[PDB]
């Protein structure tokens, strides 16, 4: 049991460690939207940033970050996947896992997913980045920590 | 009854009308109320008594005295600071002869004065005078001497050692002289 | 409205008045917290003396706490009714007493004493219009005796029209606590009697006695004294706390207790001390009470008072009783035991009954009298400074802080002068 | 608040000390590791321990005390003790040199050479502390070391803080038994500096903790440890009102104000009571009038004199332990009317009263039992100015052929210094017998 | 309308007016965003806003404020906080080289580079408003870029605009504590320009903040959102009747034209209260006499100066919270007939009464607590004069030699500007001894 609140800790670090460097995040990403020509269409998928982490990439601070990330969203996978293989639990808890195991798809729509309070990750860029240019990159991870939180303490009463 | 002021210098501090007549000498005039009322009747058009407060604080005796020395030198009146900061810590002997001034300095009247200048600060003579040779600590000469007032207001480590061992050396010299007599 | 502000000083002083207040607070419905869980009727109308008044009827006590030891806030606080006190009165310095007037009065009452007269300026401002000021101390010592008469003496030179009632505690040569306690008595005489309006007598060894032979206690220790001399003050303050029929104040009776202001002091007493086996028998009367606050067994004096005469008597009842038959006790003990009170002066004992009985307890009295006994321990006292003056021993000390001898020769003057006052006016011939 | 600072010269003052530390950390539960390691079963600790040790943001103790010896054997015994994690290595300094029972050297050739180091850790120590009362220093008479040094440094100390209580704890060497045959030469110097330059003095001798052991105790081969263990137990009781509380505290500055009689006179007599074994403390009911009563018997006196000879100026009684006030006063009202106790015509009474809440604990491994309460007495009489007397004696006999004095000579000193230590000592002595002397 | 634009020189006018501008939202419930995203649960802002913001045609909040500074470290800092959505980076003006405790580089070769810009910028801040009548400059006396720059625009701002008010707020150097060496030579400059140039000035410093907030709040580490917090505080009780009203409001205009005696003695005391800490606040019954008898001492007062030391001449009285106008009838006759607080023989009487409605609010996170009611008042007293004069006490001996003005030689800048300084300080202190003394 304490294994997954040890990789739960541990995902908690690495996301502090994130918006600590969401500026640096942001400012890669928009000079990989300026190299592949896609300023238009706002990043709201993981395959997109894969994609251009893999192509339109020459930082090596960028692909560092980029990397990170995609371990970030790797790490709430496996997370996932080890709930799963845990036990079935409460109908609400599979809707939790399944929410969960959709939101950290590779291919999946996130321009109408955005954070709230208390989380500050919408704040820190102006709200047109979060609108049209970046609004699920960034409310994505504490987004998902929520419901891994709601769910292990769904799961402790039983 | 050793009130050290002389029958004239009471006979004029009783003549002024003083709120309260100071019982303890040393201790009242410490504050500088009763001189500051002093110089309010001698002189009203130039001090406030209202201004000054009737506290045993050594900050409020620090700015009453403060205000006095600003009055001072606007009057152009010689008064020893010595005398001054011995009278601000209530130092044995000092208001007395720092009253006498005053009276000498208002009334322009010439006193009889048993000692002018700096006397004998610590009691070495009354102890010698005294039988049963006395030989005081270097702690008990500290404690007559030095005061915990002055060591609030001004701290210098360097200026009291020095002080303090020239007193020693004052007390070794001394004892040496008393043994002589023996 | 007409408020009391109390005042401490002295270790003694502050677990007294620790004491008292929490016997208040049970007696009027007090809880630990700091709400109300009475259930009376005039524990809320005149409640407002000794508390005041707050949000959420939250009352809070009002007394400062003096002190020159940081050991005894601890001890205080850590009781079950020390969370509810002003931490801000609890002035407390960083060197303690040492058993000396002199220094006290000098160094730790030159830079400490700005702060209480603040805090009780403060208080005195935040009320309407006040009486008096109640300081309980101890002579033993010198943060009771050192700074209690120079408080004292601050608020009587602010407010002279105030009432100014102490109960400090009288030493004694067979229990002493201090070697030097001669001369801090000595000292503290001379302000008790220049710049104090009354004064009571406080005794511990008489309390002693008292518990052991009449009490019967396995283990007395200070708790039981503490608890006596607060019920003592309730006793003497429920004339204004609780209104019955016949009210008094603390002016009226300084002013009908007192002949000359050379001698304001007195002797309290209570009347109920039993044991408790013999609480489920006894007879509750007239008569008993009478003999219990007459004779000189239930008092706490140190001395006995059928060596001189009686000089002015007041007996403050508390319960429901009656009128004449206090007043023909006093008639008949008057009558009988002529030989103990001035005959120059008939009728030397007042009457006062308080229809509101205390808690706890059915019937209760205490007696405030001021008998001629206290001359014994006033010679007492100057023999012994007259001898340990003499040849000047544990003088050095007070030489050192400044302060020079002859406050000594005066202070020994007045007290031979008082002594001999006293003595002279004793034999109160009616004619040559 | 009430903190101090402890001094620790000499062998003797070092080993004192450890037992000092040792026996606080075993009251108030201070493991020797430094920190507090009990996290299953907790056995006390909860207490006001900022007097002698300190907190650290950790949850760490560090001593206050200063530890310091001209030889270095005695530190190196210490280090490679098992409290060895407890103290710190600055706080122990070493040397190179030392006196080993000689003035002259440890005064002027060996003393004089570490001064800003002691003087800068003092300092410091002092800094780490807010309030401060007075010092407990550590030494002996018959230690050069803790002669000469000591000397020296309180000068230094007396000179640097006149405000701050100077307090001193050492050994007399009784007239009878002694371990040198150069003590009252170091003596006579040290007497002197004691006595123009300091407040308070407390002189104790071995001979008679040696009779009261093997009295009491029952011990037929003694050694220093139980002597330790004493020293130790009469240092916490008299300064028991300050880690603790009680009904009536007594602080240090509230005693030696009324232990001083006078300037010249500030030599009390102390007497710890019970002194007893574990078969000792088991069918022997204890109430204080015994003990009180006991405490006056000159078998239990620290110093080997008769009360009876002299009599007593001034007097200060302490308690340790569950005492109930009605038995002191019994003990008091008893006291005051026994003939055998002789006293001035001057002082028909004084004393204290110092009730503490915490009774006296116990050593795994001691000789000391359980007792309910203790009792600790500090009088003050001129019976005990004989000892001066013989110090006297023997240093005339022995100064008038100049026996062992070349050595001090060719180590540089004043010839002098030898006679106006005398005629300090036979001035002192007559101001006791005037003292001591009635109307 | 009431409308008033802030201008923050230096980063301790930049913090000040982010403090102001986070009291502000918090109080109106103005959210980080600029929007109103509360649809679900209200807590309100239904008010008039429009003093201090302004509103969109998208339901936007724009602050209407000039965060100007030499240093862009400053800037970064504010930038990278969480309120970076709010404001425009336009209002923030960075700079390549700062004064940073120096006058003669940020008033002529500094400040004199970045002109146009900011006077385009307050420009266009004037122009978006419809009503104006006062401005709120923050900076510092210390600070190079709170005094020079400072000094430089509002010069300038005299000379464009006459009929709009002149306010001034900044920290004046303690004498006991202070921050730098050159505090003063910056300070006796700035002094001049604030008195010959403005209409009113208000000094505060930071040593009294420390006395009161160890006093009352008992913080043993205090911090500088403490003291920020206190100042917005203070500003918005000051400004309380223009964002709300009240039974008597009391405008910009209506405080200053009587706050004004002289033109030479526009220097008012302030004294926020109640300041007291959460536990301060719930024992404690509040009534409007004692805390305006509170008002009055000088441990509460900003500047520490003892007030029985002079007299007053003009007083201004403010209110904000559940008031009832009988007790301040009551405090009113009760301070009038009171014999401690002196007052000039001509003015027997003089204040205002400003009653609002709206109660203070609180903070999540800060030290005040929920107070029914509060009150600041502004006096006028010849006691304050004696800052000046340790000041000019301060300049003199720190010119006779010339310590530290060679740089300021090499700059360029005139030499007797410090004795212009010097003797307009000296004619403004003669001033107020003869207007302090009566008939």
């Amino acid at each position: 049991m304490n294994e997954v609140k040890e990789s739960l800790r541990s995902i908690e670090q690495k996301y502090k460690l994130f918006q600590q460097q969401q500026f640096t995040f942001i400012a890669a990403l928009e000079h990989c939207r300026e190299n592949a020509h896609d300023k238009i269409r706002p990043i709201s998928s993981i395959e997109q940033v894969q994609s251009y982490m893999e192509h339109y990439c020459n930082n090596s601070t960028h692909r560092r970050i980029l990397i990170m990330f995609m371990d970030i969203c790797s790490e709430l996978s496996k997370l996932c996947q080890h709930f799963e293989a845990l036990h079935s639990g409460t109908p609400v808890t599979n809707s939790l896992l399944e929410k969960c195991k959709t939101l950290v798809s590779q291919s999946n729509d996130l321009s109408s997913l955005r954070a709230k309070y208390p989380h500050e990750v919408v704040n820190h860029l102006s709200c047109d980045e979060a609108r049209n240019h970046y609004g699920g990159v960034v409310s994505l991870i504490p987004i998902v920590l929520d419901f891994m939180k709601e769910w292990i303490a769904h799961s402790e009463k039983l | 009854r050793s009130s050290r002021l002389s029958r004239s210098v009471l006979r004029w501090l009783q003549g002024l009308d003083l709120s309260f007549f100071p019982r303890n000498v040393t201790r009242d005039f410490s504050n500088g109320y009763l001189v500051a009322e002093i110089f309010c009747i001698y002189y009203p058009w130039d001090l406030r008594l209202s201004s000054f407060e009737n506290g045993t604080s050594l900050k409020v005796k620090l700015d009453n005295w403060a205000q006095i020395e600003k009055f001072l030198a606007k009057k152009k009146f010689k008064l020893p600071k010595e005398l001054i900061h011995g009278t601000i810590h209530c130092k044995a002997g000092v208001p007395e002869i720092l009253i006498q001034e005053i009276y000498t300095l208002l009334t322009h009247q010439e006193i009889r004065s048993i000692q002018d200048d700096l006397a004998n600060f610590t009691d070495y003579i009354y102890q010698m005078r005294l039988p049963l040779v006395p030989r005081n600590t270097v702690s008990k000469s500290i404690k007559n001497n030095i005061r915990l007032s002055e060591l609030l207001s001004n701290p210098n480590v360097l200026s009291n050692e020095l002080k303090i061992e020239f007193l020693i050396l004052l007390q070794m010299l001394q004892r040496k002289l008393s043994r002589k007599l023996n | 409205m007409r408020e009391i502000v109390h005042l401490q000083a002295g270790q003694c002083g502050n677990q007294i008045g620790a004491k008292f207040w929490e016997v208040i607070s049970d007696e009027h419905g007090i809880d630990p917290t700091g709400t109300y869980h009475g259930d009376s009727d005039l524990q809320l109308e005149r409640i407002n003396v000794y508390y005041n008044e707050a949000t959420g009827g939250k009352y809070v006590p009002r007394a400062v706490l003096v002190d020159l030891e940081p050991g005894t806030m601890d001890s205080v606080r850590s009781g079950p009714f020390g969370q509810i006190f002003r931490p801000d009165n609890f002035v407390f310095g960083q060197s303690g007493a040492g058993n000396n007037w002199a220094k006290g009065h000098y160094t730790e009452g030159a830079e400490l004493v700005d702060s209480v007269l603040d805090v009780v300026r403060k208080e005195a401002e935040s009320c309407d219009c006040l009486q008096g000021f109640q300081l309980t101390h101890s002579l033993g010592g010198g943060t009771g005796s050192g700074m209690g008469t120079l408080l004292i003496s601050k608020i009587r030179e602010e407010y002279p029209d105030r009432i100014m009632n102490t109960f400090s505690v009288v030493p004694s040569p067979k229990v002493s606590d201090t070697v030097v306690e001669p001369y801090n008595a000595t000292l503290s005489v001379h302000q008790l009697v220049e710049n104090t309006d009354e004064t009571y007598c406080i005794d511990n060894e008489a309390l002693y006695d008292i518990c052991f032979r009449t009490l019967k206690l396995t283990t007395p220790t200070y708790g039981d004294l503490n608890h006596l001399v607060s019920a003592t003050m309730s006793g003497v303050t429920t004339c204004l706390r609780f209104p019955g029929q016949l009210n008094a104040d603390l002016r009226k009776l300084a002013v009908n207790m007192v002949p000359f202001p050379r001698l304001h002091f007195f002797m309290p007493g209570f009347a109920p001390l039993t044991s408790r086996g013999s609480q489920q028998y006894r007879a509750l009367t007239v008569p008993e009470l009478t003999q219990q606050m007459f004779d000189a067994k239930n008092m706490m004096a140190a001395c006995d008072p059928r060596h001189g005469r009686y000089l002015t008597v007041a007996a403050v009842f508390r319960g429901r009783m009656s009128m004449k038959e206090v007043d023909e006790q006093m008639l008949n003990v008057q009558n009988k035991n002529s030989s103990y009170f001035v005959e120059w002066i008939p009728n030397n004992v007042k009457t006062a009954v308080c229809d509101i009985p205390p808690r706890g307890l059915k019937m209760s009295a205490t007696f405030i009298g001021n008998s001629t006994a206290i001359q014994e321990l006033f010679k007492r006292i100057s023999e012994q400074f007259t001898a340990m003056f003499r040849r000047k021993a544990f003088l050095h000390w007070y030489t050192g802080e400044g302060m020079d001898e002859m406050e000594f020769t005066e202070a020994e003057s007045n007290m031979n002068d008082l002594v001999s006052e006293y003595q002279q006016y004793q034999d109160a011939t009616a004619e040559e | 608040m009430r903190e101090c600072i402890s001094i620790h010269v000499g062998q003797a003052g070092v080993q004192i000390g450890n037992a000092c530390w040792e026996l606080y950390c075993l009251e108030h539960g201070i493991q020797p590791d430094g920190q507090m390691p009990s996290d299953k079963t907790i056995g006390g600790g909860d207490d006001s321990f900022n007097t002698f040790f300190s907190e650290t943001g950790a949850g760490k103790h560090v001593p206050r005390a200063v530890f310091v010896d001209l030889e270095p054997t005695v530190v190196d015994e210490v280090r490679t003790g098992t409290y060895r994690q407890l103290f710190h290595p600055e706080q122990l300094i070493t040397g190179k040199e030392d006196a080993a029972n000689n003035y002259a050297r440890g005064h002027y050739t060996i003393g004089k050479e570490i001064v800003d180091l002691v003087l800068d850790r003092i300092r410091k120590l002092a800094d780490l502390c807010t309030g401060l009362q007075g010092f407990l220093i550590f030494h002996s008479f018959g230690g050069g070391t803790g002669s000469g040094f000591a000397s020296l440094l309180m000068e230094r100390l007396s000179v640097d803080y006149g405000k701050k209580s100077k307090l001193e704890f050492a050994i007399y060497p009784a007239p009878q038994v002694s371990t040198a045959v150069v003590e009252p030469y170091n003596s006579i110097l040290t007497t002197h500096t004691t006595l123009e330059h300091s407040d308070c003095a407390f002189m104790v001798d071995n001979e008679a903790i040696y009779d009261i052991c093997r009295r009491n105790l029952d011990i037929e081969r003694p050694t220093y440890t139980n002597l330790n263990r004493l020293i130790g137990q009469i240092v916490s009781s008299i300064t028991a009102s300050l880690r603790f509380d009680g009904a009536l505290n007594v602080d240090l500055t509230e005693f030696q104000t009324n232990l001083v009689p006078y300037p010249r006179i500030h030599f009390p007599l102390a007497t710890y009571a019970p002194v007893i074994s574990a078969e000792k403390a088991y069918h022997e009911q204890l109430s204080v009038a015994e003990i009180t009563n006991a405490c006056f018997e000159p078998a239990n006196q620290m110093v080997k004199c008769d009360p009876r000879h002299g009599k007593y100026m001034a007097c200060c009684m302490l308690y340790r332990g569950d005492v109930v006030p009605k038995d002191v006063n019994a003990a008091i009202a008893t006291i005051k009317t026994k003939r055998t106790i002789q006293f001035v015509d001057w002082c028909p009474t004084g004393f204290k009263v110092g009730i503490n809440y915490q009774p006296p604990t116990v050593v795994p491994g001691g000789d000391l039992a359980k007792v309910q309460r203790a009792v600790c007495m500090l009088s003050n009489t001129t019976a005990i100015a004989e000892a001066w007397a013989r110090l006297d004696h023997k240093f005339d006999l022995m100064y008038a052929k100049r026996a062992f004095v070349h050595w001090y000579v060719g180590e540089g000193m004043e010839e002098g210094e030898f006679s106006e230590a005398r005629e300090d000592l036979a001035a002192l002595e007559k101001d006791y017998e005037e003292v001591g002397v009635d109307s």
